[PDB]
């Protein structure tokens, strides 16, 4: 890299390219998955979350987990859309997707 | 706690003595010494840098004194006596802050010297007395219907000027507009030729294309541009109000319960606005004139009549243009009377300059008022025109209300200061010899001249003043091109008397008021 | 002897916060640097193998997209010459719709051996005439490259094999379902005269069922519900309002003055039965369907329910004349019942619920119609974002083949045969405008070697090929993207066609990109302001 | 320093250091601007603070846009400035013979020469310089050929080859369409309207007006035949009453016939309109196009379009004259007395839609006396060079126009002002001798600059130039391809008489004032 | 910008005209200042140190040293005019003043688009014709007492005041013809220069012997 | 057009704490006036008184 006197794009961009980002968006979409898993199933537990201003919401359902964090990795949010699509269109299954979605990537 | 206990208030300075008349000489001095080398006709211009980005390149004193910022009080004095000068005959302004300059240079000697300043005082005033009379002594009468006379003398005001080069176009387009300006009404005579005889500066051009116009010139269009922009002999009527549907004084709602009023009080409306359309039309008149705004419905009755409008004119030009074309400025439309209507402007002509359209009422026939039109290089070019001009307008006008004239190139300081050491020598107090230190001192003119040129000041200004210790040498100064001694009946360089009074007051004043000055006191607020 | 000042002149009368950059290497090195470096970073996501790009732009917007136009737009650009290359790529996709991404790699190709020729020794002015020299006998070139034409636009299946090729850079795996959609849709529109509007195609995107599930309306979607108890119409006479569903009031100054008891007593009662005859007289029409464009008062609405009207509020204009288009109605400024031929007319208005979003359908049953609508399905947003971005190219290549019916074999077929025929013009011309010509020439091949590199092969194998069958005489012959191994197939058997205004004009905006940065010589840049944009840009 | 002693915080700059600072700013900007000259002159591209880039050429727009705070260089742009508004050419020359008039004289005030003689020389030699301008111009009938040969001239220093010739055309032409004989010409009358839809060389001019404005309202016709222009100044829209009115109503009926009653006033108009239309055309071949300076409500919009009117609202000022010159109509302020002898006719009017804006064209009239230039280009700056270069090619043909005389360009006439200065020294008096000299080299910068710009040799090719004019007397220039002398009046270099006036005068009178400023002061604060 | 500037952000670099404007500015900056020193007429100059201690001198060298400058070619003339003065002595103001103008003069054709090498190759040429010229015009001559006396004072003058010139005149003569020997170089070592602080300027004088 | 410059040559050369003065008024007339000052100072101190 050169400091190319008058740079391309403004300062602060940042670029990622290649296998190890790709591989990178799969790590995130695992941890994703990972963050609903346990709530699948008869067996299956709750999650509590606590937004900024201290309310505390628990719930086993996976889009509603989803949609409370805050994910910011924009390969990580394809995996709460899916989710908050299968429940717009079905209304069950939130979690399955997402599990389905990770695996296959894993 | 315990805060201190004083007298006076924190930051509430002072100083006395000797320091403070020291202190306040070396101000005024320093303050000519700005301007010291902006004298005589070989004299080199300054580059003022203006706070708000400006620049002011200039010969002027005044202008000079006026761009710079200063602290010591006798440097602001300093510059309000530039100032005085300046509004009170027009020029002379970097030679009276010499001569105060010096006068207070010549006094610190006998400050220092165990002389109490009232004395000082006194011998100063006796010399301002002295010094007035001879230069009424040595004035000369001047035939102001001499057109020639005139001119040379708006040339000796300005051959120091960066006009020089022009001067004769200068000099003619000065004495036409003040001639033009010239005013007498119930037994008042009157020279106004700050409101009626406006500079007008357009960049662009040449400056040998600059003249005097037989009228008024301002930066306006037709309102619309049916109307026509060339009329030959135009009737002009001048408005200062609008020519619009207003609101009143009074508080006033409508309360409309039926169904036409709306569109009748639309209507009504417009038939105001028709009403006084045709007011002003009974007239007959060919151009209208106001200070506010014209509607467009008003646009279209006055079109409808073949009448050209415009529409918002300042009321300074307003004024000059009545006085130009011998209009009368009215208010309500419906008590124009024919006495009103303009009549005596020979051309209205709107033409486009550049850029921009100007209107035209020149060729009047006896105008009042007129514009002075100028072409330069730049803006500041222009602006530095306009001063050269402003000063020759006003030594025009100061010699038509004084006929006196007195010699130039230092003739005047010379044989002042002769005259007032030959009275001087039959002085037998102690007030003599501040008394020839004026006399003396009034010699730093032909110095300043000497040395602007670049001759020999010591040899110069003993040789001249040998030649004015003879008997008719009164006339005899310097010729500040050359360097060489030689009679102001042959170069020419004659000034008016009001000037030289004005000059030389003002610098005894000064330096009487600066020597009264004790016991400086600053910091307190107000 | 410890610092070097700032040459007298105009070094030291700069401003504190400008650079000046003037010369050879300090200004037209740099430049040409800035722009490969911007055709690098659009360079991969080129053809049908390009691959999408995660943008996030200062807004913290996401894009996933490999549409070089939008790529380039959410991109914050800062270097003045690959402003201007943004700029011709942006005019290249307002003019045609496609290609911006062969402008921009053109236009890299153009100026980096550009850059080679100065090295060499050649001027700048001598580069630019041979690059004009060139390009027009690429203009003049390209007419003869012509290999097939549409002939026909009324037809599904001959329209749907056109935008194929337009629609299968982007969504590689599944053109072939969005070309049938694209070619329904435009085919309902583009009626009997010839003229074409791309704005008649609407786009509606509904999360929930993957974008198989997408399909084509003849009419309008709008995301909202009716306002009353009406919520399906089956023969629908709809009216239109301007005006909102309320009584007028006076545009001055409304204030209802009462001096006796009976006037208050009876106010009330007269407003309401005005409304009510307002609305029976509306209702007498036939009308049973109302849409206005304003509010909607209580009173309004209770009448419309009693008789059996349906309520439809479209806030935004834009969509109040879409749909006066799609049912042939008039906006009636006034409440006054409309006139015979002032009443819009639908197969089917019905209030529907796709996936989890209420919709209200105004639905045709003929295949005709001035606009229609396309639903799109889809799991994300920006995958519905990016389904419409294609749906965008391909409206765009239809209104490019009614424009012009003339296509070009694709595949960088059409850039070989472009880059032999101009090579072979070089040798012709004696002078230094030859080397600036065969540059020019070799500045062609940048397209199928990025085809090449993106699909996975060897690119200079895939070049000499192209070469060796262009010799042959085969000038629709192109890059064979279904194999493992550098090969070469017939394109106009394939079906892989390229419109003929988008590579002339792709090919006449990069040389003139190109040209004009070449132009520059000194760069004076004035103190970056952190103004908070002009008030232009509202 | 005194004034540093009156005002501490006072920065000043004394005889000689002030010299030399205004120097120093003269050949910065000589330095900056010799690049520019003559048609082999190269690019600069200027970006602002925003980022917007601008690509020119002109002396007047790069000095705007340098980045510069000298004094000197503020009273340089000033004049610069005052030479575009009223030449509109030169600039470029403007800075370029102050700058070498400043080097000339320091050449020999560094010997202990005062200024003041060198001033005096060079007002000598712009009086000299001026006679033998007024001896050299070429007084010819202006025909098309002429003007043609002025504006590419112009233009080929301002833009590309091929851009040139087109806006050649397109700008003698347009001169032409307005010209009156021996009447002022009227560059207002000459609209310049900016498309970014087609390439540079798409530029051409329309026989009429094109308005950046449409039909607002979607039912009227995009295009019309055979139209009739009704330009109006007349208020089509809701206006409340002045006084504060109010509406006072104690029922529901009541109220609605208040509002039937409220819009009576501009019904009453439209009306009016209305039925002038239904008198000038009974039939549906002749069209009706409502051009209103004032806002139009859609009430009357919706009236005029189901009576087949065409009506645009919000027009500019400048185009109620422009239609009035080119359709031939009548611009009205009120409806009261309308007749079919106010309206103009167009044989030519549609809508252009481009992106979100909407553009009307207003073609096929009869002798229109005003013409729009319409500016195609695929960039914003662009359109901004091309917009430049045709003002300054509009400035050309109409200074051309003008005064009948025209200079022959390529430096020809700098060399012969050069040579009959050198040959008019020996009469001037005194020292001034040193000053002509050095006012003549001054006047040689034009021919060196486009040699040097050329790519040849300043010293060769003025020495070449010399001799060639010498020997045979003719009015020799610089041919930019080859080098070698050529005659500038039969090759069609021309140049405008009164730029030439404009630039000794104002160069000469800038350049002897700077020289004798021998003190710059800041001390207002 | 610049090449230089890319691999060490923060280096000050001049190219080419820029370069060549700012040595030449350098070089008559100096001239300017050293203008005034040259000649019996010349101006005398004052110097205050940091630490206060007043120089009033006219020497080249010596003002060349007490400039308070900071420019490399500045430092470049420094050195030239160090030597000179170290080898000869004498012709430091000279120095500075022929290398100002020589800088000037071959500006006054750069700025017209002349290569510097042809300004050199020209500068070489003439050097070579001087050279020979000056060896044709040099003047020969049996150095008795009074031409040594002559020298001394076209040296002193210009150095000191005329009255102050004319006593130191005789003493360096005196000194210098004391310890010459016959055909044998010059030790300037064996001359004691020896400052004492109680009489006036003009009670200097050579003593036959040491102090 | 809001500050003045540097001339170019020595007073662009000379080091940021340096003082040059030069010619009559700025050095001479100082001159003067410092040892008139010094004069005044040590005056009061002379003679018997
Ligand atoms: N040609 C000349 N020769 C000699 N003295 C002149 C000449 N012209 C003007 N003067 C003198 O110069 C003075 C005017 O100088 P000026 O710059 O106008 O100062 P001020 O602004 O104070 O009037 C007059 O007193 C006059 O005597
Ligand atoms: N099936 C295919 N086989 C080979 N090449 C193809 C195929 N489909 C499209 N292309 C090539 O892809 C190019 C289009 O690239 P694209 O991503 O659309 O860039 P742009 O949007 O700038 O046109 C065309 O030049 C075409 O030759
Ligand atoms: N084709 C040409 N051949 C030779 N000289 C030319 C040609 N065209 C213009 N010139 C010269 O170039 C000058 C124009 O330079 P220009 O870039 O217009 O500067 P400015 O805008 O300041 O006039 C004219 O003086 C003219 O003599
Ligand atoms: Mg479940
Ligand atoms: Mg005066
Ligand atoms: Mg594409
Ligand atoms: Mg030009
Ligand atoms: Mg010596």
């Amino acid at each position: 890299m050169m400091p190319t006197p008058v740079i391309l794009l403004k300062e602060g961009t940042d670029s990622s390219q290649g296998i190890p980002q790709l591989v990178s968006n799969i790590s995130a979409c695992q941890v994703i998955a990972e963050a609903v898993r346990t709530t699948l199933g008869p067996r299956g537990m709750d999650k509590l979350i606590v937004d900024g201003r201290g309310k505390a919401t628990i719930s086993n359902d996976g889009a509603t987990i989803l949609k409370l964090l805050d994910v910011v990795h924009p390969a990580a949010k394809t995996l709460v859309d899916i989710a908050k699509s299968q429940d717009a269109e079905v209304g069950d299954g939130t979690t399955s997707v997402t599990l389905l979605a990770a695996e296959f990537l894993k | 706690g315990h805060r201190p206990v004083l007298v006076l208030s924190q930051n509430t300075k002072r100083e006395s003595g000797r320091k403070v008349q020291s202190g306040n000489i070396n101000a005024a001095k320093t303050i000519a010494d700005i301007i010291r080398t902006c004298l005589g006709p070989k004299s080199m211009m300054k580059m003022l840098l203006d706070p708000m980005g400006g620049i002011v390149m200039t010969n002027d004193g005044n202008a000079i004194l006026r761009e710079i910022q200063v602290q010591h009080p006798a440097a602001k004095s300093m510059i309000e006596i530039s100032r005085t000068q300046d509004e009170e005959v027009g020029d002379g302004t970097t030679s009276v802050i010499i001569l105060a300059g010096e006068m207070l240079s010549v006094a610190e000697h006998f400050l220092e010297q165990q002389m109490h300043p009232t004395v000082v005082i006194s011998a100063y005033r006796k010399a301002l007395d002295d010094m007035i009379s001879t230069l009424k002594k040595i004035s000369i009468p001047v035939d102001i219907s001499d057109s020639d006379m005139m001119l040379n003398i708006i040339n000796s005001s300005i051959t120091t000027k960066a006009i020089s080069r022009w001067s004769s176009l200068a000099c003619n387009i000065a004495l036409d507009a003040v001639k033009m300006v010239q005013f007498e009404e119930n037994g008042r005579k009157e020279i106004d030729i700050k409101k009626y005889a406006r500079v007008e500066k357009i960049p662009g051009g040449i400056i040998e294309d600059s003249c005097v116009l037989r009228g008024v010139m301002i930066n306006k269009d037709v309102t619309h541009p049916r109307m026509r922009r060339y009329i030959k002999n135009p009737r002009i009527v001048l408005l200062d109000s609008s020519l619009e549907y207003k609101k009143g004084e009074s508080q006033t709602d409508i309360e409309i319960t039926r169904e036409e009023d709306f569109t009748r009080i639309l209507q009504m409306e417009e038939e105001y606005i028709q009403q006084l359309c045709e007011d002003i039309i009974q007239l007959k008149p060919d151009v209208v004139i106001t200070e506010k705004g014209i509607s467009d419905l008003a646009q279209h009755y006055l079109m409808r009549a073949n009448i050209t409008a415009i529409r918002r004119v300042r009321k300074t030009d307003n004024n000059r243009i009545a006085r130009a074309c011998g209009a009368r400025i009215v208010s309500r439309p419906e008590e124009l009377r024919e006495d009103d209507v303009g009549t005596g402007a020979g051309l209205l002509e709107i033409k486009k300059i550049g850029d921009e359209y100007f209107t035209f009422i020149t060729d009047c026939k006896d105008p009042k008022a007129c514009t002075i039109l100028l072409r330069g290089a730049s803006k500041e070019i222009l602006s530095e025109v306009e001063r050269n001009l402003q000063d020759a307008m006003q030594v025009c006008r100061n010699v038509l209300l004084d006929p006196q004239l007195v010699p130039g190139g230092g003739a005047s300081e010379m044989a002042v200061a002769h005259a007032l050491t030959e009275k001087s020598k039959a002085m037998t107090g102690v007030e003599q010899w501040p008394y020839r230190a004026v006399a003396q001192a009034l010699e730093v003119i032909p110095r300043t001249l000497i040395q602007n040129c670049g001759a020999s000041t010591i040899r110069l200004l003993t040789s001249l003043r040998a030649k004015h210790t003879q008997e008719n040498c009164e006339t005899w100064g310097v010729n500040g091109e050359t360097g060489t001694l030689v009679d102001m009946k042959e170069l020419g360089i004659w000034e008016p008397l009001a000037v030289k009074l004005q000059t030389y007051k003002t610098a005894v004043e000064t330096a009487v008021l600066l020597l009264r000055i004790d016991d400086i006191v600053s910091g307190h607020k107000k | 002897a410890l610092h070097v000042p700032k040459a007298p002149g105009f070094a030291q009368m700069l401003k504190e916060g400008a650079k000046h950059f003037s010369g050879l290497e300090e200004a037209v090195y740099r430049n040409i640097q800035a722009c490969k470096e911007l055709a690098q970073t659009t360079r991969t996501a080129y053809g049908p193998n390009g691959m999408n790009k995660m943008v996030i732009n200062h807004l913290e917007k996401l894009f996933v997209t490999n549409d070089a136009a939008t790529i380039l737009r959410e991109l914050e650009v800062q270097h003045p010459a690959a402003k201007m290359i943004v700029m011709a790529s942006h005019m290249q996709e307002q003019e045609v719709g496609d290609g911006t991404n062969f402008v921009l790699v053109f236009a890299g190709a153009l100026l980096e051996l550009a850059e080679e020729l100065l090295r060499i020794g050649l001027s700048v002015s001598e580069v630019i005439e041979g690059y004009e020299i060139a390009c027009r006998k690429a203009h003049e070139i390209l007419p003869n490259l012509v290999c097939c034409s549409a002939k026909n636009l009324r037809d599904i299946d001959e329209v749907s094999s056109l935008l194929r090729t337009s629609i299968m850079s982007k969504q590689y795996g599944n053109e072939v379902f969005l070309a049938k959609l694209i070619a329904q849709a435009c085919v309902s529109i583009f009626p009997d005269s010839g003229h074409f509007n791309v704005d008649n195609i609407r786009v509606c995107k509904i999360l929930g069922s993957g974008i198989s599930s997408s399909s084509v309306l003849h009419g309008m979607v709008f995301k909202k519900e009716t306002e009353g108890d009406v919520t399906s119409v089956k023969d629908a006479k709809i009216a239109v309002y301007s005006c909102p569903f309320d009584g007028m009031i006076t545009e001055t100054k409304g204030t209802v003055l009462i001096k006796t008891a009976e006037e208050l007593m009876n106010f009330s009662k007269g407003e309401e039965n005005l409304m009510d005859a307002q609305v029976k007289a509306i209702a007498d029409t036939g009308a049973n369907v109302v849409v206005t464009g304003g509010k909607v008062a209580d009173m309004a609405l209770h009448y419309a329910n009693k008789y059996n009207i349906m309520l439809v509020r479209l806030n935004s204009k834009w969509d109040l004349r879409r749909l006066c288009k799609t049912v042939g109605a008039t906006a009636l400024p006034r409440l006054t019942p409309p006139v015979l031929e002032e009443m819009g007319h639908c197969d089917s208005v019905y209030l529907s619920e796709v996936g989890d979003t209420q919709v209200v359908v105004f639905k045709h049953e003929k295949e005709d119609g001035a606009i229609s609508t396309i639903v799109l399905r889809g799991s994300t947003d920006n995958l519905m974002d990016d389904i419409e971005r294609a749906v965008d190219d391909g409206v765009n290549t239809f209104k490019v083949l009614t424009r012009d019916k003339r296509l070009v074999p694709g595949g960088g077929a059409t850039e070989i045969e472009l880059a032999k025929q101009i090579t072979s013009y070089g040798e012709t011309c004696p002078g230094l405008e030859q080397y600036a010509i065969k540059k020019f020439a070799e500045a062609f091949e940048a397209i199928p070697r990025a085809l090449a590199e993106n699909s996975g092969v060897k690119a200079n194998e895939v070049i000499s090929k192209l070469y060796a069958v262009h010799q042959e005489g085969n000038k629709n012959v192109g890059l064979d993207i279904e194999a493992e191994v550098p090969a070469v197939k017939d394109m106009l058997e394939a079906g892989i066609l390229d419109t003929y205004l988008g590579k002339y004009w792709a090919i006449k905006l990069a040389t003139n990109a190109a040209v004009t940065v070449l132009r520059v010589d000194q760069i004076i840049m004035a103190k970056p302001a952190g103004g908070p944009k002009p008030p232009s840009g509202k | 320093a005194a004034v540093k002693t009156l005002n501490p915080k006072a920065e000043v700059a004394r005889a000689q250091a002030a010299l030399a600072v205004n120097i120093s700013a003269a050949r910065g900007l000589q330095d900056v601007l010799r690049t520019n000259l003559g048609p082999k002159g190269t690019m600069k591209m200027l970006v602002s603070g925003a980022g917007d880039i601008k690509l020119t050429k002109d002396g007047n727009v790069l000095l705007h846009e340098m980045q510069i705070q000298h004094p000197t260089a503020s009273l340089i742009a000033k004049v610069a400035t005052a030479q575009d508004d009223i030449t509109g050419d030169g600039t470029t020359s403007n800075v370029l013979i102050i700058g070498e008039l400043l080097k000339q004289a320091d050449l020999y005030i560094s010997e202990g020469l005062h200024p003041r003689i060198i001033t005096e020389g060079f007002e000598a030699a712009k009086e000299k310089a001026l006679q033998f301008l007024e001896e050299v111009k070429v007084s010819r009938e202006m025909d098309r050929e002429t003007l043609i040969d002025v504006a590419r001239t112009s233009l080929r220093t301002k833009v590309h080859a091929e851009l040139a010739d087109v806006l050649t055309e397109a700008v003698v032409d347009s001169i032409l369409a307005i010209k009156k004989q021996d009447e002022p010409i009227d560059l207002f009358m000459i609209e310049i309207m900016e498309m970014k839809h087609k390439s540079e060389t798409d530029t051409s001019l329309i026989r009429g007006l094109v308005l950046d404005h449409g039909a607002r309202h979607p039912d009227m016709k995009k295009r019309v035949e055979d139209a009739y222009i009704l330009t109006c100044n007349v208020s089509l829209e809701y206006e409340k009453t002045e006084v504060n009115s109010g509406f006072f109503y104690k029922s529901a009926e009541e109220r609605e016939k208040l509002v039937k009653a409220e819009r009576k006033f501009i019904e009453d108009r439209v009306k009016k309109i209305i039925e002038l239309k239904r008198k000038v055309c009974g039939d549906s071949d002749k069209g009706f196009v409502v051009i209103n300076q004032k806002g139009i409500d859609p009430f009357s919009l919706d009236a005029l379009s189901k009576e087949g009117i065409v009506a645009l609202r919000r027009a500019k000022r400048r185009n109620m004259e422009r239609l009035t010159l080119a359709c031939g109509g009548v611009a009205l302020n009120s409806f009261d007395d309308l007749s079919p002898d106010c309206l103009g006719h167009a044989g030519l009017v549609y809508e252009y839609t481009l992106g979100e804006e909407k553009f009307t064209f207003i073609e096929k009239c009869n002798n229109p006396r005003s013409v729009t230039l319409l500016i195609k280009g695929p960039n914003k700056h662009t359109l901004t060079q091309i917009k430049d270069a045709v003002r300054d090619g509009l400035r050309a043909v109409k200074n051309a126009i003008d005064d009948g005389c025209v200079v022959p360009g390529a430096g020809a006439v700098e060399v012969a002002m050069a040579e009959a200065l050198i040959k008019h020294k020996p009469s001037v008096k005194g020292r001034a001798q040193l000053g002509v000299q050095a006012f003549a080299d001054a006047l040689l910068i034009i021919p060196k600059v486009l040699a040097q710009n050329s790519g040849f040799d300043l010293q060769e090719t003025l020495v070449k130039i010399q001799a060639e004019h010498s020997e045979s007397g003719q009015l020799v220039g610089v041919d930019l391809n080859t080098g070698e002398p050529m005659v500038a009046a039969e090759v069609g270099v021309w140049d405008n008489y009164c730029v030439k006036k404009q630039l000794l005068h104002s160069c000469t009178v800038i350049a002897t004032n700077i020289l004798l400023v021998d003190e710059i002061m800041r001390a207002g604060m | 910008m610049a090449a230089v500037k890319t691999l060490n952000p923060k280096a000050e670099v001049a190219r080419a005209q820029a370069a060549l404007a700012v040595n030449i500015s350098a070089a008559r900056g100096l001239q300017d200042v050293l203008r005034t020193n040259l000649g019996p007429k010349g101006t005398m100059k004052m110097l205050v140190s940091g630490a206060g201690d007043i120089k009033l001198t006219k020497d080249g060298n010596v003002l060349l040293h007490e400039m308070q400058i900071q420019h490399p070619t500045a430092s470049l003339i420094a050195k030239v005019a160090t030597a000179q003065d170290d080898i000869t002595g004498d012709g430091t103001t000279s120095n500075v003043l022929i290398i100002g103008e020589l800088l000037k003069q071959a500006d006054l054709y750069i700025s017209e688009g002349l290569h510097p090498r042809i300004i050199t190759e020209g500068f070489e040429a003439a050097k070579e014709k001087a050279l020979q010229f000056l060896e044709e015009v040099k003047v020969s001559r049996e150095m008795d007492r009074e031409t040594l006396i002559d020298v001394a004072r076209t040296s002193l003058r210009t150095k000191v005041h005329a009255e102050l010139a004319d006593v130191l005149t005789e003493a360096v003569v005196d000194s210098i013809l004391a310890i010459k020997k016959q055909d044998e170089p010059i030790d300037l070592f064996m001359i004691e220069i020896m400052e004492m602080k109680h009489k006036s300027e003009t009670d200097t004088s050579l003593i036959r012997g040491l102090v």
